[PDB]
């Protein structure tokens, strides 16, 4: 299964992310 | 540090305790185990003529012209290395059932939950309401304080 | 009505089926209903029937 979070959290918990080994596609809306 | 690599995996199999072995690199401390402990363990005996001849080498480099000193109990080396273990410590095989959490408007077809919390994003409202469109969907809501340890937390368990 | 629907011929009367979801089972019984507003039309039923 897949989600959908804001990308101000994922920016924020990115580390975690990648601690765990997740795939994540984000957009930087500048 | 110890001088072999047999005793650190000896003590690794009894505690678990990752202790360096010596390779000449400064004039360090080192730690060294006699007849008691080596009973103790149950070495086999062709490690004490590693060991032995692994000391009689450093006397004879303190004849040439470093600190070595030994252990003589269970209980004092348990406080020489100053840590003990948890024992088992499985590792499942991956860290958690989702595999990818996106934002991307192209994904929302594809996507399977959704979290929500108020959020600076410019096309927030647009994925939020082509997620909750679709007819059987799994929607978490945040309720203030802290979202961060909420989403870790959800991250997690799900 | 229930010999009909087994037997699949409905002679007598029709019921009528309905779509719905997976998680609305979940929700319904995580949910209860109870009354709060009453039939407005129910003082003058007995008379459109008539």
């Amino acid at each position: 299964a897949m989600l959908l979070a804001p990308g101000d959290v994922i920016k924020r918990s990115s580390e975690e992310l990648k601690q765990r080994q997740i795939q994540i596609n984000l957009i930087d809306w500048t | 540090v110890v001088l072999t690599e047999e005793i650190a995996r000896a003590i690794e199999s009894k505690y678990g305790t990752k202790i360096d072995v010596y390779r000449d690199e400064v004039p360090a401390q080192i730690i060294e185990v006699e007849r008691s402990l080596q009973k103790e363990l149950g070495i086999s005996r062709e490690g004490v003529a590693e060991q032995t001849e692994r000391l009689r080498d450093l006397r004879r480099k303190e004849k040439s012209g470093i600190t070595i000193e030994g252990v003589m109990s269970q209980k004092k080396l348990l406080s020489m290395i100053g840590g003990v273990e948890r024992k088992m410590a499985p590792i499942g095989a991956r860290e958690s059932a989702v595999m990818l959490v996106s934002n991307s408007i192209k994904d929302v077809v594809r996507a399977t939950a959704y979290f929500t919390a108020p959020t600076g994003d410019p096309h927030w409202k647009e994925v939020a309401r082509e997620a909750s469109k679709k007819k059987n969907i799994l929607a978490y809501t945040s309720t203030g304080g802290d979202v961060k340890t909420e989403f870790l937390h959800l991250i997690d368990h799900l | 009505l229930l010999p009909d629907l087994i037997a699949g011929a409905h002679q007598n009367a029709d019921p009528v089926v309905l779509d719905v979801s997976w998680i609305s089972l979940w929700f319904a019984f995580n949910r209860s209903f109870e009354p709060t507003h009453r039939n407005e039309m129910l003082e003058v039923a007995p008379l459109i029937e008539s």
